[PDB]
């Protein structure tokens, strides 16, 4: 629906900043699991809102670990389209993270807020390509680089 | 009668006021008052009330739902919506001058929307080229850039407005692809 109400222009920019809103609002929360995800592993949920399946019986000194770990909610596939580009990031981002922590032993949200608040007409899609994405690639290099 | 007069204006036909769908709205000439003049008024103004319903059934049919598909044709629709919007205002006046004197008569209103008298028929004319050649994509842009020239000063502002909002479309994907 954004993305088909992108291209109206200002005329509608009642409902386009009703629909942003909205939508910022339902992906908090999406935002707020991925940080925790990726910053420590574990989450307070226990049966998610997420679209990959989580493997909890994989052993975690096990070679499937590495692959079994996080599993992919095939029916086809539930998905997300903005969640498809950073996809692989995050899991190679969260699984690198638990393989550190184990090998050891701000906000996204806000930081999207901001940035769109900073920068918010422009495409929307564009937009999240501008903010969100450099966030995750900066800290996919910095959890693969700490890993290695 | 005035205000049931001006909410069939409003697209709400009443009961002397009848909506037939491919017929217009038409008056039901029934009425103990009415008066021959009364009622070529009343069919004067249901022409008008006709045109107004159409373009309410065209913009719903092409805005709030996605041949007859493209963001051409929703930004034709809000336009027209855009421009229609005056008259609901010069409307909503004329309700209001009515509601404080009553001894005003039909023929004050009719003064009043023979402004649009002649704007309305011409936006029908286009909107059903459109319609019936189903003009897609930047095709319409040129349509419109057609029409964009006549002779009609009202009719020719309003479509100077519709085109301006579509070179407005068409700037954004030109700005987007460039």
């Amino acid at each position: 629906a954004i993305l088909e109400y992108d291209n109206v222009g200002e005329a509608s920019e009642q409902t386009v900043s009703l629909l942003f809103s909205l939508w910022v609002e339902t992906v908090r929360p999406y935002l707020q699991i991925v940080d925790e995800w990726i910053v420590h592993g574990h989450l307070c949920d226990g049966a998610r809102e997420f679209i990959i399946q989580r493997n909890k019986n994989v052993p975690v000194n096990h070679r499937d670990f590495w692959y079994a770990t996080y599993t992919l909610y095939s029916v086809q596939h539930t998905m997300v389209s903005f969640l498809k580009p950073v996809l692989k990031q995050i899991i190679m981002a969260g699984k690198s993270m638990q393989l550190l922590k184990n090998l050891q032993c701000k906000s996204l949200y806000t930081l999207f807020l901001e940035s769109v608040q900073s920068r918010l007409c422009q495409t929307f899609e564009l937009t999240l390509r501008s903010c969100l994405y450099p966030h995750i690639d900066k800290q996919y290099l910095d959890c693969c680089g700490n890993l290695m | 009668m005035i205000h049931e007069l001006l909410l069939a204006l409003s697209g709400y036909p009443g009961s002397i006021f009848t909506w037939n769908k491919r017929g217009g709205l038409q008056v039901s000439q029934d009425f103990p008052f009415l008066h021959p003049s009364e009622t070529s008024v009343l069919n004067r103004l249901c022409r008008l009330g006709t045109d107004y319903i159409r373009f309410t059934e065209f913009i719903e049919q092409y805005t709030g739902h996605v041949g007859l598909h493209g963001i051409y044709l929703r930004a034709f629709c809000t336009g027209l919506d855009s421009v229609l919007q005056p008259y609901r205002q010069a409307l909503l006046d004329l309700e209001q001058e009515f509601l404080a004197d009553p001894h005003l008569s039909i023929s004050h209103i009719n003064y009043s929307l023979d402004q649009f008298q002649l704007l309305f028929p011409s936006v029908m004319v286009v909107v059903e080229q459109i319609k019936s050649q189903k003009i897609h994509g930047c095709q319409i842009l040129e349509t419109v850039y057609k029409h964009s020239c006549g002779g009609l000063p009202p009719v020719r502002s309003a479509l100077e407005k519709i085109l301006a909002v579509c070179h407005g479309v068409m700037y954004k994907q030109l700005s987007a692809w460039m």
